[PDB]
């Protein structure tokens, strides 16, 4: 019920309310982004348990990937490490639970969960004196040209971070973020975000400039996966770097779709199928996107519309994400 | 029905103007039908979200 980052923030006196939409967007990205001690902290730990796993296997090092090496994770979020001596494949599972026993006994871990992210086995657990979430494997579970276009259109992308965060944690709220459940996935939210920014007629004619304008292109966000986009007819992809849509029909490599209502990505390590295939649950996501935008936007008439006196203090983001 | 939107699908006090606002410093696709060359709120096909919008999106030629 609190919205922390609103204090000592106050934009209740800006004329444009899609301003002060995008000010507070920045403050809530900024009071979810790390400090130095937080970070020293997160180094410390990774360290102990990297010196934990040199000690079942002295070739072995361990390396962050995903949400955390890239800025795009939700506080308490799990960080991904990667083991790497040559201990994958068949072997990967007889060696988690070596792993997991080791860490328990060493009392890094306490409860550990064996769990799976793409045919590759993870292993789950709280370091207890950090209280820090982790999560192990001997593969990276996101491709690798994926990984690759994350980093890429981070550099040629302003604002694609901070909208993503934000729908990561409306997501997240509602438990619409986890594919097991049917959920989106972390590459396809960081796509769909791409490529709506990477397509509005105000930003490939070059006119505004997003880091100036997250409040609407986040209403809009919301508009567009919410309320217009062909769910059952259209589908995202990348000709040459370049966001893309195209119709289901000429997709053949998995025209004979069971199921037609379904997000439709296609999958950068494999142009022959689509990621998205595993969020089951997209009829929901798209109601809570369009619950977004009428959130969002009803809160704007309702401010635009309220003496400066009732505005004092008040968060427009505060009631869509939950945090 | 709105006086700065001049439309007739919602009153003053919830005119997307008020939201929708810019602050101004290859090819096109749109949403409805996967094709290129126009934006997916002003397509000519029959519309493949059963959800409603008589009022425009941020995707019309507009260019808004
Ligand atoms: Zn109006
Ligand atoms: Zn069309």
């Amino acid at each position: 019920g609190s919205y922390p980052w609103i204090l000592n923030h106050d934009h209740s006196k800006q004329k444009e309310i899609s301003d002060w939409l995008t000010f507070e967007i920045k403050d809530f990205v900024a009071y979810i982004s790390p400090s130095r001690e937080e970070i020293e902290i997160r180094n410390q730990t990774i360290s102990t348990i990297r010196e934990a796993v040199k000690q079942l296997w002295p070739d072995a090092d361990l390396h962050v990937f995903g949400s955390y090496s890239t800025d795009l994770y939700l506080p308490g979020s799990d960080i991904d490490c990667v083991v790497t001596s040559e201990l994958g494949g068949k072997e990967s599972r007889n060696n988690l639970y070596s792993l997991a026993s080791h860490l328990k006994k060493k009392n890094l871990a306490t409860e550990v969960e064996v769990v799976a992210k793409a045919r590759v086995p993870i292993i789950k657990f709280v370091e207890p004196h950090s209280g820090i979430h982790i999560a192990v494997s001997f593969e990276r579970t996101n491709g690798i040209e994926a990984a690759k276009l994350i980093r890429e259109w981070l550099d040629d992308t302003p604002g694609l971070r901070e909208l993503v965060l934000i729908v990561k944690q409306f997501l997240h709220a509602r438990r619409l973020n986890n594919v097991h459940t049917g959920g989106l996935g972390g590459f396809s939210i960081i796509c769909l975000v791409f490529s709506f920014l990477h397509m509005h007629p105000r930003i490939i004619t070059n006119e505004i400039d997003p880091k100036d304008n997250l409040g609407v292109l986040l209403i809009e966000f919301f508009e567009l996966y919410g309320k217009n986009f062909g769910y059952d007819d259209v589908a995202l992809g990348s000709s040459d770097g370049y966001p893309v849509y195209f119709p289901k029909s000429t997709w053949s490599a998995i025209q004979p779709i069971k199921n037609p209502f379904s997000l439709a990505i296609q999958d950068p390590g494999d142009e022959s199928n689509n990621i998205s295939r595993g969020s089951f649950n997209i009829r929901d996501i798209k109601k809570a996107f369009a619950g977004a935008f009428d959130l969002l936007t009803n809160r704007c008439f309702e401010l635009h519309s309220a003496t400066f006196k009732d505005r004092l203090g008040k968060s427009i983001l505060g009631n869509v994400i939950k945090y | 029905q709105c006086t700065l939107c001049k439309s007739k699908k919602h009153s003053k006090e919830r005119c997307p103007s008020i939201w929708r606002a810019y602050i101004l410093v290859h090819t096109i696709y749109c949403y409805n039908c996967g094709g290129k060359g126009h934006f997916g709120d002003d397509c000519k096909e029959k519309r493949s979200s059963r959800v409603p919008n008589e009022d425009g999106s941020a995707f019309t030629g507009s260019n808004l």
